[PDB]
């Protein structure tokens, strides 16, 4: 969150919170009102945003989900929707805290290393985090869409 | 370090589910106290050299532990006294703005108690002067917010206990 | 005919020697890949102890200590390091705060030489900018020289870079901008070649005040 | 300055200025208005602002202005009254920007060095900018007296 | 560094007085000018990773720095060009954002000529280079917009010239 | 080059090579006949290698040069094994050396960031290495083709 | 560094020789010499702060230097001048107890020009400066060791001018 | 730094070419180098300590040098004397395992001219034991592997000349 | 010289000379008449003082001359009573600056490397000078011999 | 200036010797490229002007620099262009047949980069320029002529970058 970010620096300098850090943080908690709905949009519709972003990205990509694929088969290609899932969840945090730490926290460190074991293209979880943005983008407002679209690009650009 | 929203998030997150409306029921309490926490946080730091000032002298000062044969003797040991109330001051404002006790746990508790048993500092001593320093900023903040600051402050004498 | 990809990654001209010579050695050089970096992985293996302790010695004070000491004064340090009392951190600390570093690279130098030959020995690289230079200029003269050393190793940026088992080595940053060249000049010449201060302080580009 | 401020914190993490720290800036420049508004009335009733602070200071800490302190004569309360106008614009100087740093690089950074220089009692100094701080209040609405307020209390608690 | 605020502020303060009129008149300009300076910064910002892919597609590709025994050949060089012309992107939105020229001085400017001098990188090439970038942001935030941009990567050119 | 690593290392430790290094070096050079014969075989056929390699790559992903695509044209087909010229170049000269030194050197640093600069999939890169590598095995001893293919293995995981 | 009796074994060394009566009778000055410089070194480091007090009180102090716009404005600038201050008297007092300004030029001239022109100090309020701390401490320690201290102050003064 | 080997693989990458005749004869020359040299280098790291003991003894003994006065006097100074030669000889030594003349530019030639001037030490004096070095190194390690190591020798003196 | 390395440890520790150090120097000041009349006592019977304790070194360790041994040549035992003038001019210059800082800054940093260099035990001349030491005290006053003798345990015991 | 035939005589007279087998070859190697050296200088004097006029042609004209603002603006920079391409030929012309590219960096290396940082002239436009000056003439002298022209005027374009 950002009022951890603001302890966590202002903790470096061994200072208490700047006054321009304390109005940061009142925006933040006032905006907190707008975060909330975002989340509870995003939370409401994410079984139907993971299910049209998986299959636009099986679309999309017919090889992971072609025999031989990463998600070949049906148990496959459920786990692959449990971890869009995850991913959405990982967004909702990102959007409720303000932040992406969270998200880097819970499922981006190490997240190469573990899908290079688990035998995952990368550029694929980072196709199905876009589909999953452009579904969450067209059933949500255009601010919304711009607020989420933060955590969306970060995330993606981390599997990117 | 955690403070609400990451506590909440990470207590979701343990059992692997999204915000529920306890969660979001939680984040609207944070957001509705964060005011309160600012201008707390903000008069706090405003007045924490004069709040450790009368905690100290309130507290400590003409007692036992000042005097030869304490703990507070010599400016050495008075200096390393009054640094270490200054940062649990500050850390204790800390907690009260991110609204959780993580920071405390792990930048003010952990090796604190063991370095004073091996240092001999009283720490019945020092918590009476957190005591003195939760009433003076309660003094200063008012009852709503020396409420949570006390209570950050009673968690910091509970673990230094 | 020839094949379109072999004139695409044909080079133009005869490409000479002399530009085959100066195209070699580019850009950055070679020995930030030609180096050896020191970690202390286990105190069991004595000779590699040794070895970490004479790379110490060869990095804080940029030659093995064998011309300029009676005899070996960090003994006891040498003993606590293999004895896994003390982390490398702690013997890179010692051998700073060591009366053999303040007769080598202290008493010879102003605190502005002082201040570059600690960042260039213990942090790796030239100071960052007027900020870490004024911070360092109040430690040395409210303090001395053991704070200074003290406070380089201690701060939040060795542990990043270096830790608590690696031997400090010379940095090729990038960032924060002439960092690098400033760490350049200061590597790219011996141990007392010359005097003169090769970051001497930052001129700042609007004068407060 | 709020703007230079943001910078120096993404450019500390090489990345651009987030979309919280653009919104940050954005109602800054909006609501500038009201800060030079502020700074405007500030500089205004500077005069009797900085002579109402010294005189309730004067009584308040005489010993200051008492035989052996250090502003014994008209001559050093004269200096007393330029620090207190130094501090005073500083404060605005502040209010414009909408941030900290100017006031903290000009009159903040080694300023305990200074006094101990001058033999100046620091605590009477802050004291002093508690005074400009009540009758600033005095001369303005809430909101504005504790928009000023904030400055003048950071600057109150980096001098004691 | 340095910003249209902390100019008029420093202005101000190197003769000692207050803000008068013209500094209050060169504050509201620069927050009338903050809205475009915001919305400029934010798409550039979206579209940064892009626009240097033209860039050097336009002005940097298929040419003698890219063949063999070039300076961007060997691509960890590719990279570093390419991380090189993203830090001056992300400094010339810094210094329009800011509205004064001051952060590239010190911080990009400072060390640049003798950096890419002793690196033996081609001076005049990376100008060609931030000239696409200044003509491809042009392109894309607007002419009004851009000419900010393309005063402040103008203004790092020149330093580099 | 096992020469030069074996020089660092002495140096480092500020020693000369012990009687160890000295034996590698000398299996080094005693095994630099074989290593010359393999460079010699890889670059008497490059053209053709390289012919088909690319045939095969396309083969398996037409979708690169189809229109729309990263090599669609006939330029872009070049640049596509110009690119694979140079990543077998670089081959060659790992095999000469002994060691994947130069072509991590020239060609494996940051070319995750080039490739991503430039839209190049660098999954098909990794595939059209792992196409020259089937192709040279194809036309080598078994021994010269593990040989070889360590080194294009190395290209490979190093690219993936 | 090195004093005046291990100048004088330098002298001899570089000779490779004995000491003789030429270096005998200089060897008997500096003995004579002696309680004189080390009473005025420990009345010297007595008062330390105070002589860098008045002498920037009558020289630099209530004039442009430290008002806005001068090098002496604003507090930081004003910390920094008083620590370059306490630099030479220390420096200068070392001169005057080791007995030669070798020191300074080991320690304090090596690059001190080149680095207040970098910084931008004036150069003659600094000299000034100086010659007013030379003053205060021939009036503080009498007119003989005042002399040294004048000396050596004269020295750091004409190097760094 | 590169050896025979990386330095035909670096001058074959600037013209983008593969290795032609020339590349794989001057391998193969290299090849049958590498025997002679291996050899060679076991004999001379046989005898570094002792070598450079003989080295400087009819090179820098009983003469102007090591008396008072000269540039060798002094522990310190001799023991630097022997460590340069030590460093010379291992360095080159290097050099010729690696048979390329790349190390001394940047690790030995680099900066060492204008230190030996700032530190005054007899350049003329040191070629003449880099000499007195090649003769002692050429009588232990043979004809051809002295003429390889003298070649190296003379390079130093050269660079250092 | 006492007042060097006392100045060098107050400037290490950025700090005035203490009132230890400076009533140390004050000693060695009003001392230094005995000191000066040891320098003089010390260049005068160089002669005697060297032959002797030549001598008896020579017949307590026959090896330093006999057959094989460093000092073999008739010239090499000159060399060697040029050692022992080397180091009785470095006691005289400890002895005359009342502290050890000329000893060890000419003739004892890197001696150990010296003798390596030249072969000659490092153990012979600390016998040497233990014998200067003998010979001295003899010819030298109690007093001034105490002094005197405990340079030369310096010196012996520090090169030993 | 030094040439290939007094290169030997200064390399030979640096250590007082007389001229040897060795130095007798490089004379008669010398003496054998002068027939192509002279053929080669007679041709590029002949056709300089073309030579120039078309490595303008192919490298400057129709670009940013010759439009209004570019350095190749105001007809005068223009013939200022040709003089210096003139220059840089003739002077290349005058070091391949010297056989030493001496009077390259005696004649024209001197002080160049110092006069185009000063007159902000694009140095690797004038490299670019250089390179099309040698591929130009590379492609009208033959083979080996060009290979000694490209050499020398890549030494100068090195001495440029
Ligand atoms: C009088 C002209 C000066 C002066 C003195 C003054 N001191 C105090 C209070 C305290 N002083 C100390 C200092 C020490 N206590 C120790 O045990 C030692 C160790 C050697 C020292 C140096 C302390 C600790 C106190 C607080 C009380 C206590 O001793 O426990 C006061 C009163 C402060 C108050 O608020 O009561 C005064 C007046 N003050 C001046 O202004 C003069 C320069
Ligand atoms: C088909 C095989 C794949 C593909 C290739 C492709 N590459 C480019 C462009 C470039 N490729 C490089 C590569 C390198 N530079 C180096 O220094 C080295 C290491 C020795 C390599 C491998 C570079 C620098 C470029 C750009 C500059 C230039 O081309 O000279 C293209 C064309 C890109 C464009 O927009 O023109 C293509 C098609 N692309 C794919 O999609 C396949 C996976
Ligand atoms: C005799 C019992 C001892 C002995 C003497 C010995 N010395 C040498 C040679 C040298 N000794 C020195 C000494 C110094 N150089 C310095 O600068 C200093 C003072 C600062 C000293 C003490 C030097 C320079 C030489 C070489 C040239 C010279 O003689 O002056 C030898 C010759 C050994 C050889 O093989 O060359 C000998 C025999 N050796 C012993 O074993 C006794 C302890
Ligand atoms: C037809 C009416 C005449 C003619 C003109 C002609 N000019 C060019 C090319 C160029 N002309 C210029 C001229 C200028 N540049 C300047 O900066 C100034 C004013 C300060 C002038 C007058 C230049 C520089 C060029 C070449 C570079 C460029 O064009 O940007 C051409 C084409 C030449 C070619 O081979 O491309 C022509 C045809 N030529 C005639 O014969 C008529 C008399
Ligand atoms: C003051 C209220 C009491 C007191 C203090 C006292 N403390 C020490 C020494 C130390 N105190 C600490 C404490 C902390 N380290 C942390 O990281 C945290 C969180 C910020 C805390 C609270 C430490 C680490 C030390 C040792 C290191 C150091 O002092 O810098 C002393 C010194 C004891 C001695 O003999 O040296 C004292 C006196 N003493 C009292 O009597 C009060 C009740
Ligand atoms: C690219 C189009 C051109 C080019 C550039 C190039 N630069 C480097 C290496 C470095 N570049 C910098 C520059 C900066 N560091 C800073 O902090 C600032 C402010 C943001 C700048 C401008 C530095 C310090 C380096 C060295 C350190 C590093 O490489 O990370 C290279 C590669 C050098 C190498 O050896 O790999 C290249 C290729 N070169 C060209 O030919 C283009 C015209
Ligand atoms: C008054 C209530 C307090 C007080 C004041 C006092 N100050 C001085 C002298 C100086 N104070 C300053 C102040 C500043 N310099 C800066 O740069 C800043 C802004 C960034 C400030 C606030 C300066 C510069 C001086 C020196 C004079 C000059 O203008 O150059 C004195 C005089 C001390 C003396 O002995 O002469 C006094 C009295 N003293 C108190 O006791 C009050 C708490
Ligand atoms: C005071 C007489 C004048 C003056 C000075 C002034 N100095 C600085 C900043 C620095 N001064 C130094 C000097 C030294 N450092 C050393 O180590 C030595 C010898 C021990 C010297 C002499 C340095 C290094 C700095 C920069 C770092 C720092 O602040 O410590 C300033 C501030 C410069 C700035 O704004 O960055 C000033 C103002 N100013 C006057 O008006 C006097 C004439
Ligand atoms: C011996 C043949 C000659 C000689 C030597 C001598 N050297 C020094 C001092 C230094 N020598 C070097 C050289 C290097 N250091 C390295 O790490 C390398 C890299 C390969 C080299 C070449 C350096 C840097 C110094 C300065 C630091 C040091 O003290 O070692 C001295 C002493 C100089 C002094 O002032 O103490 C001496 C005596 N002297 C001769 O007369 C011989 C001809």
């Amino acid at each position: 969150s950002i009022v951890t970010k603001s302890i966590v620096n202002a903790d470096a300098e061994a200072r208490y919170l700047s006054p321009g850090e304390l109005d940061r943080i009142k925006a933040f908690v006032t905006g907190g009102a707008a975060r909330l709905r975002i989340a509870e949009t995003l939370t409401g519709s994410r079984e139907t945003i993971v299910k049209q972003a998986g299959d636009r990205l099986f679309q999309k990509r017919p090889d992971i989900v072609s025999p031989g694929g990463n998600a070949y088969g049906e148990e496959m290609t459920a786990t692959c929707l449990r971890d869009m899932d995850y991913y959405l969840r990982l967004v909702t945090y990102g959007v409720v805290s303000g932040d992406v730490t969270p998200i880097e926290e819970i499922g981006l460190v190490g997240v190469r290393e573990m899908y290079r074991s688990l035998g995952t293209p990368i550029e694929a979880v980072a196709q199905s985090v876009r589909e999953m943005k452009e579904v969450a983008s067209g059933l949500m407002s255009s601010d919304d869409a711009a607020e989420a679209s933060a955590y969306f690009d970060f995330v993606i650009g981390k599997m990117s | 370090m955690q403070d609400a929203i990451t506590a909440v998030i990470n207590s979701a997150d343990v059992q692997g589910k999204y915000l529920d409306g306890a969660a979001m029921d939680k984040l609207k309490s944070y957001f509705a106290s964060g005011e309160l926490r600012v201008r707390a946080a903000s008069v706090i730091s405003a007045n924490a050299a004069t709040i450790v000032k009368e905690a100290v002298a309130k507290s400590l000062l003409y007692s036992d532990v000042t005097r030869p044969g304490g703990n507070m003797y010599t400016t050495r040991r008075y200096a390393a006294c009054i640094r270490d109330l200054d940062y649990y001051l500050r850390y204790a404002t800390y907690a009260m703005l991110a609204g959780d006790a993580s920071i405390l746990d792990e930048r003010v508790l952990n090796g604190l108690k063991e370095t004073y048993n091996s240092l001999g500092v009283p720490i019945s001593s020092t918590v009476q002067a957190i005591q003195a320093i939760k009433e003076v900023t309660a003094s200063l903040v008012g009852a709503d917010a020396g409420k949570e600051m006390g209570v950050y402050l009673d968690y910091i004498c509970s673990g230094l206990s | 005919v020839t094949p379109r990809f072999v004139e695409l990654g044909q080079v133009s001209a005869i490409r000479t020697e002399p530009e085959i010579a100066y195209r070699s050695n580019q850009g950055v050089t070679r020995q930030r890949q030609q180096t050896k970096v020191f970690k202390l992985v286990s105190t069991y293996d004595k000779v590699a102890v040794k070895n970490a302790i004479r790379a110490a010695y060869r990095q804080v004070f940029e030659r093995d200590l064998e011309p300029y000491i009676i005899n070996s004064e960090f003994t006891a340090l040498e003993s606590k390091l293999s004895n896994n009392e003390i982390n490398v951190k702690e013997f890179i600390e010692g051998l700073g705060t060591s009366e053999l570093y303040m007769k080598e690279f202290y008493a010879p130098y102003p605190n502005t030489k002082v201040i570059e030959m600690g960042t260039k020995h213990f942090l790796g690289r030239a100071p960052l900018n007027q900020k870490e230079i004024q911070q360092y200029n109040q430690i040395l003269a409210s303090q001395g020289l053991k704070a200074f050393i003290g406070a380089m190793v201690n701060g939040m940026e060795y542990l990043q870079t270096f830790g608590e088992d690696t031997v400090p080595y010379r940095r090729f940053p990038t960032l924060p901008a002439a960092n690098f060249p400033n760490t350049e000049r200061l590597y790219n010449k011996l141990t007392k070649q010359d005097k003169e201060l090769v970051v001497p302080s930052f001129t700042p580009v609007v004068k407060v005040g």
